């Protein structure tokens, strides 16, 4: 059985920054991309980037180039993402989701969401 | 049948007698004062399995008793007796 | 062309052959009544069935890939059960690696079979412990695969007995290996004799991104035999 | 406390054997002297260490040769001028010295080796001069006949002891002696087995516990 | 393992009766007699009786001859002991033993007592 | 004077004879490609063992035992584990009973081996269940030994395969029982041929009291074989 737990909710002062987690079990990890989403309360959802958990690659959207860091870990089998210079747009939920064998972005699996 | 044993309390060896001829067939139990018992000696000169060597028994026709070399803090039970031969099998009366 | 071994046969390959790891095949113990003297059970019809590993996966920056041959086969099937009850095995092996990718795809593997592979950490001076060495069906992967993990070079890695894959000509190999160790038997579950790896030279490319190009090896005990567990008296 | 294994395969039988079982040439005697009893004298009985007696206590009968070789490490008490040993070996029938300049050295009848400290070690083999027809390890019987003689003593087993003497005169320079002697039993024929000692010696005349 | 677990205490009006149970677990119930004993509180011991459960035949001692009844159960696994007629003197402790494979009397497990 | 079959061996009897339950043995299936055609695996040196059983008591009042065979041995050893994944069996049995008391005792016991004994519930109109039939390796007891629990009668009942041991004389049997059933395999988890029982016929009686005379039964399966659970495609 294939599950993406997420952390908890946090929230954090502007100027600063925060780092989260989406921990995975029930498949191998280091076959799958994990690409990281961002719906604003209220409105549609959009693409932040994906790691590479068997090269360490990363790929950003424009937008967020500066934002957010995406790494990932063998061992503990989880995927972190840390952000940089908070302000007030961004509080939001943030996704978390699993490609396919095959490098195709069609998403069957999925984590709860956490506020930030 | 009727055994009787000889000291009432104790402050080392521990004879008791017995009416008739036993032929062996005694043993000795000990009760702990929490409630639990075991036996020590059995066939009046074997040891049980378990029990620390000290212990010993003696034999003869009618008249058997037990030899305890140290003594120790909760070796101080009340010690009984018990003949197999015939039913309906009696106890003694128990020392300390 | 297809390899019925037993219970199991992967069917429909493309053509291939048999390069016998140096000059020899397994031989079944010809005569040693000196060493442990009660006959090996030698069990032939309930071992040797291809047991087909994980599909692993071939990237662009992938590196490297490594398996030690009795140690991925302690947890797998009959072959995994005998290890258990048992301490000493002999026997030897059959390799069948094959990728399948299409004629739009280019690159070039190295599918080698080390004996007696031993690793070594990098820039430390503490040996490497027993979790880094017993991975198991997994396998691991080459940190820097250009010194084989121990200082020895790659280029001159084809002293080993090795067959290439180059996608744009085959895309299988077959390697045979017979019993290569001093001792007549071996201990199974703390000595691990060859050391299967491939490595790709030359990375794959397409104009699109990053394709899979899955990769199947699939690995068949030959000559087995083990210590007698039924004895008279 | 590392517990391992490995196969063994091996085919000889010839190692167990009772001729090179006992030929390894074990040290029998060590003892110094200062020249300035200033020799050395020693008789050849075999079970004065316990790593050799014991194994030769496994047997009741045996026979062999001697093979001695005396190995001498001088000193001053810096360099030495060459000097020039003597090892009179003193068998049964003859008198033995009892003092440096006896005139039982000069005794022409027994054997005797000159051998300087900067040679190669002495070296001479000994026959067998048991007058039975085997060497009686145990012996279960009495010497002496009447009510006080010493048990087990068996007045037939015994070879000889050598001695060793510096030769020089006497020197202003005072300097130390240390003998050190090997026995390598040869020809060996051993009867009887025993079962070996378990308990440890207690003395070198008997075997009490 | 082997277990000779009593039920708990109880206590009764004179003119009745109670019964008791000795529950046996670890050896196989059908092939050791279960004898039964009594101790007055500041006093020694004193045998009852037992019970053949392979053959439910049962052997008194005749001094209680008529207070006590003996059964014994091979699906439950248990012995139990009923008295009857109840006076001031049969306030006790009860216990229970077990023999051997050859029908021989030296205890070696015992229950825990259960007061009246 | 000792029967090593295979692993164990049951040493030092008394003079016994092999007294074939009518007159054949196991045989090994002579022709049957009509059946079930995957050829039977045939397992031969790691079933045949002399399963002893649990030693049973023997006092004056008791009153009789009885085991199902293909239901005795479901749950031990390598014999247990074949009765799982597979589901046709075929084989015949050998059976041992041997009881010992010194030369101061008396009795008689009547060692028969009945062929498809169905039981039968006492004054009541219910068929008995699964529970008072499938009771295992600790086996049963008589309620009433005089019927044979159906009805007919103890008396007769030496038209079965039967020995007598008569502990003046003796104190061994053996039994060798063949396959019989209608069907050429059965399956072993819900019908049982045999049913080995014994009854005390003159009960035993000595000075003192309730003396044991333990029994001990050894079953041993003979010509055993199962379907097959490996094929080629």
């Amino acid at each position: 059985q294939v599950q993406l737990q997420q952390s908890g909710t946090e929230l954090a002062k502007p100027g600063a920054s925060v780092k989260m987690s989406c921990k995975a079990s029930g498949y191998t990890f280091t076959n799958y991309w994990m690409h990281w989403f961002k719906q604003r309360p209220g409105q549609g959802l959009e693409w932040i980037g994906y790691v590479n958990p068997n090269t360490d690659y990363t790929d950003y959207n424009h937008k967020f180039k500066d934002k957010a860091t995406l790494t990932a870990d063998k061992s503990s089998s989880t995927a972190y993402m840390q952000l940089s210079s908070l302000t007030s747009e961004d509080s939001a939920v943030y996704f978390c989701a699993r490609g396919t064998f095959g490098n195709y972005a069609s998403f069957a699996y999925w984590g709860q969401g956490t506020l930030v | 049948i009727q055994m009787i044993q000889s000291p009432s309390s104790m402050f080392v060896s521990l004879s008791c007698r017995a009416s008739q001829d036993i032929r062996g067939n005694l043993d000795w139990y000990q009760q702990k004062p929490g409630g639990t018992i075991k036996l020590l000696i059995y066939s009046t000169s074997n040891l049980n399995s378990g029990v620390p060597s000290r212990f010993s028994g003696s034999g003869s026709g009618s008249d058997y008793s037990l030899t305890i070399s140290s003594l120790e803090s909760e070796d101080f039970a009340d010690y009984y007796c018990l003949q197999r031969n015939a039913y309906p099998l009696t106890f003694g009366g128990g020392t300390k | 062309l297809q390899l019925k071994l037993g219970n199991s046969a992967i069917v429909t390959q493309e053509a291939a052959n048999y390069c016998c790891a140096y000059g020899e095949w397994p031989n079944y113990l010809p005569d040693h009544e000196a060493v442990a003297i009660d006959k090996p059970t030698q069990p032939e019809t309930a071992t040797d069935r291809f047991y087909t590993l994980k599909s692993v996966k071939w990237e662009t920056g992938s590196t490297g890939w490594w398996w030690k041959l009795p140690d991925a086969l302690n947890n797998i099937g009959m072959f995994g059960q005998n290890v258990q009850h048992h301490y000493l095995y002999r026997s030897g092996f059959l390799i069948h690696v094959q990728c399948n990718a299409t004629k739009f795809h280019q690159g070039a593997l190295l599918v080698v079979a080390i004996p007696e592979h031993q690793r070594g950490a990098h820039n430390t001076n503490t040996s490497p412990g027993f979790d880094d060495i017993m991975k198991g069906e997994e396998g691991g992967t080459f940190n820097h695969p250009y010194v084989l993990d121990d200082g020895t070079s790659l280029a001159c890695a084809t002293i080993f007995p090795h067959q290439w894959i180059n996608l744009r000509t085959n895309n299988s190999a077959t390697i045979v290996l017979p019993w290569m160790n001093a001792a007549p038997m071996d201990f199974p579950l703390r000595h691990n004799q060859w050391t299967l790896a491939i490595i790709p030279v030359v990375p794959l490319g397409t104009r699109t991104t990053s394709s899979m190009v899955p990769i199947t090896v699939s690995i068949a005990p030959m000559c087995c035999e083990f210590n007698g567990l039924r004895h008279a008296i | 406390a590392i517990q391992t294994r490995t196969v063994i395969n091996q085919h000889g039988v010839s190692e167990t054997l009772v001729e090179n079982f006992l030929s390894r040439a074990a040290l029998v005697s060590k003892r110094s002297f200062e020249y300035k009893k200033n020799f050395f004298k020693w008789t050849i009985n075999t079970r004065s260490f316990v790593q050799l007696r014991r194994k030769l206590e496994l047997f009741t009968y045996l026979r062999f040769d001697a093979e001695i070789t005396i190995l001498t490490t001088v000193a001053v008490n810096v360099g030495l001028p060459d000097l020039t040993l003597q090892a009179m070996f003193v068998p049964t029938g003859a008198l033995t010295p009892e003092k440096q300049d006896s005139f039982h050295w000069q005794s022409g009848s027994n054997a005797s080796v000159f051998f300087k400290i900067s040679d190669p070690p002495a070296r001479i083999t000994i026959p067998f001069m048991c007058i039975n027809s085997a060497y009686s390890v145990f012996y279960d019987g009495f010497a002496g006949f009447e009510k006080n003689g010493l048990y087990g003593i068996n007045p037939a087993d015994t070879i000889g002891n050598l001695c060793v003497r510096i030769v020089n005169e006497h020197q202003p320079v005072g300097f130390t002696v240390t003998v050190r002697v090997y026995m390598k039993p040869k020809h060996i024929k051993a009867w009887a087995p025993r079962p070996p000692r378990t308990l440890p010696y207690m003395s070198i005349a008997n075997a009490n516990y």
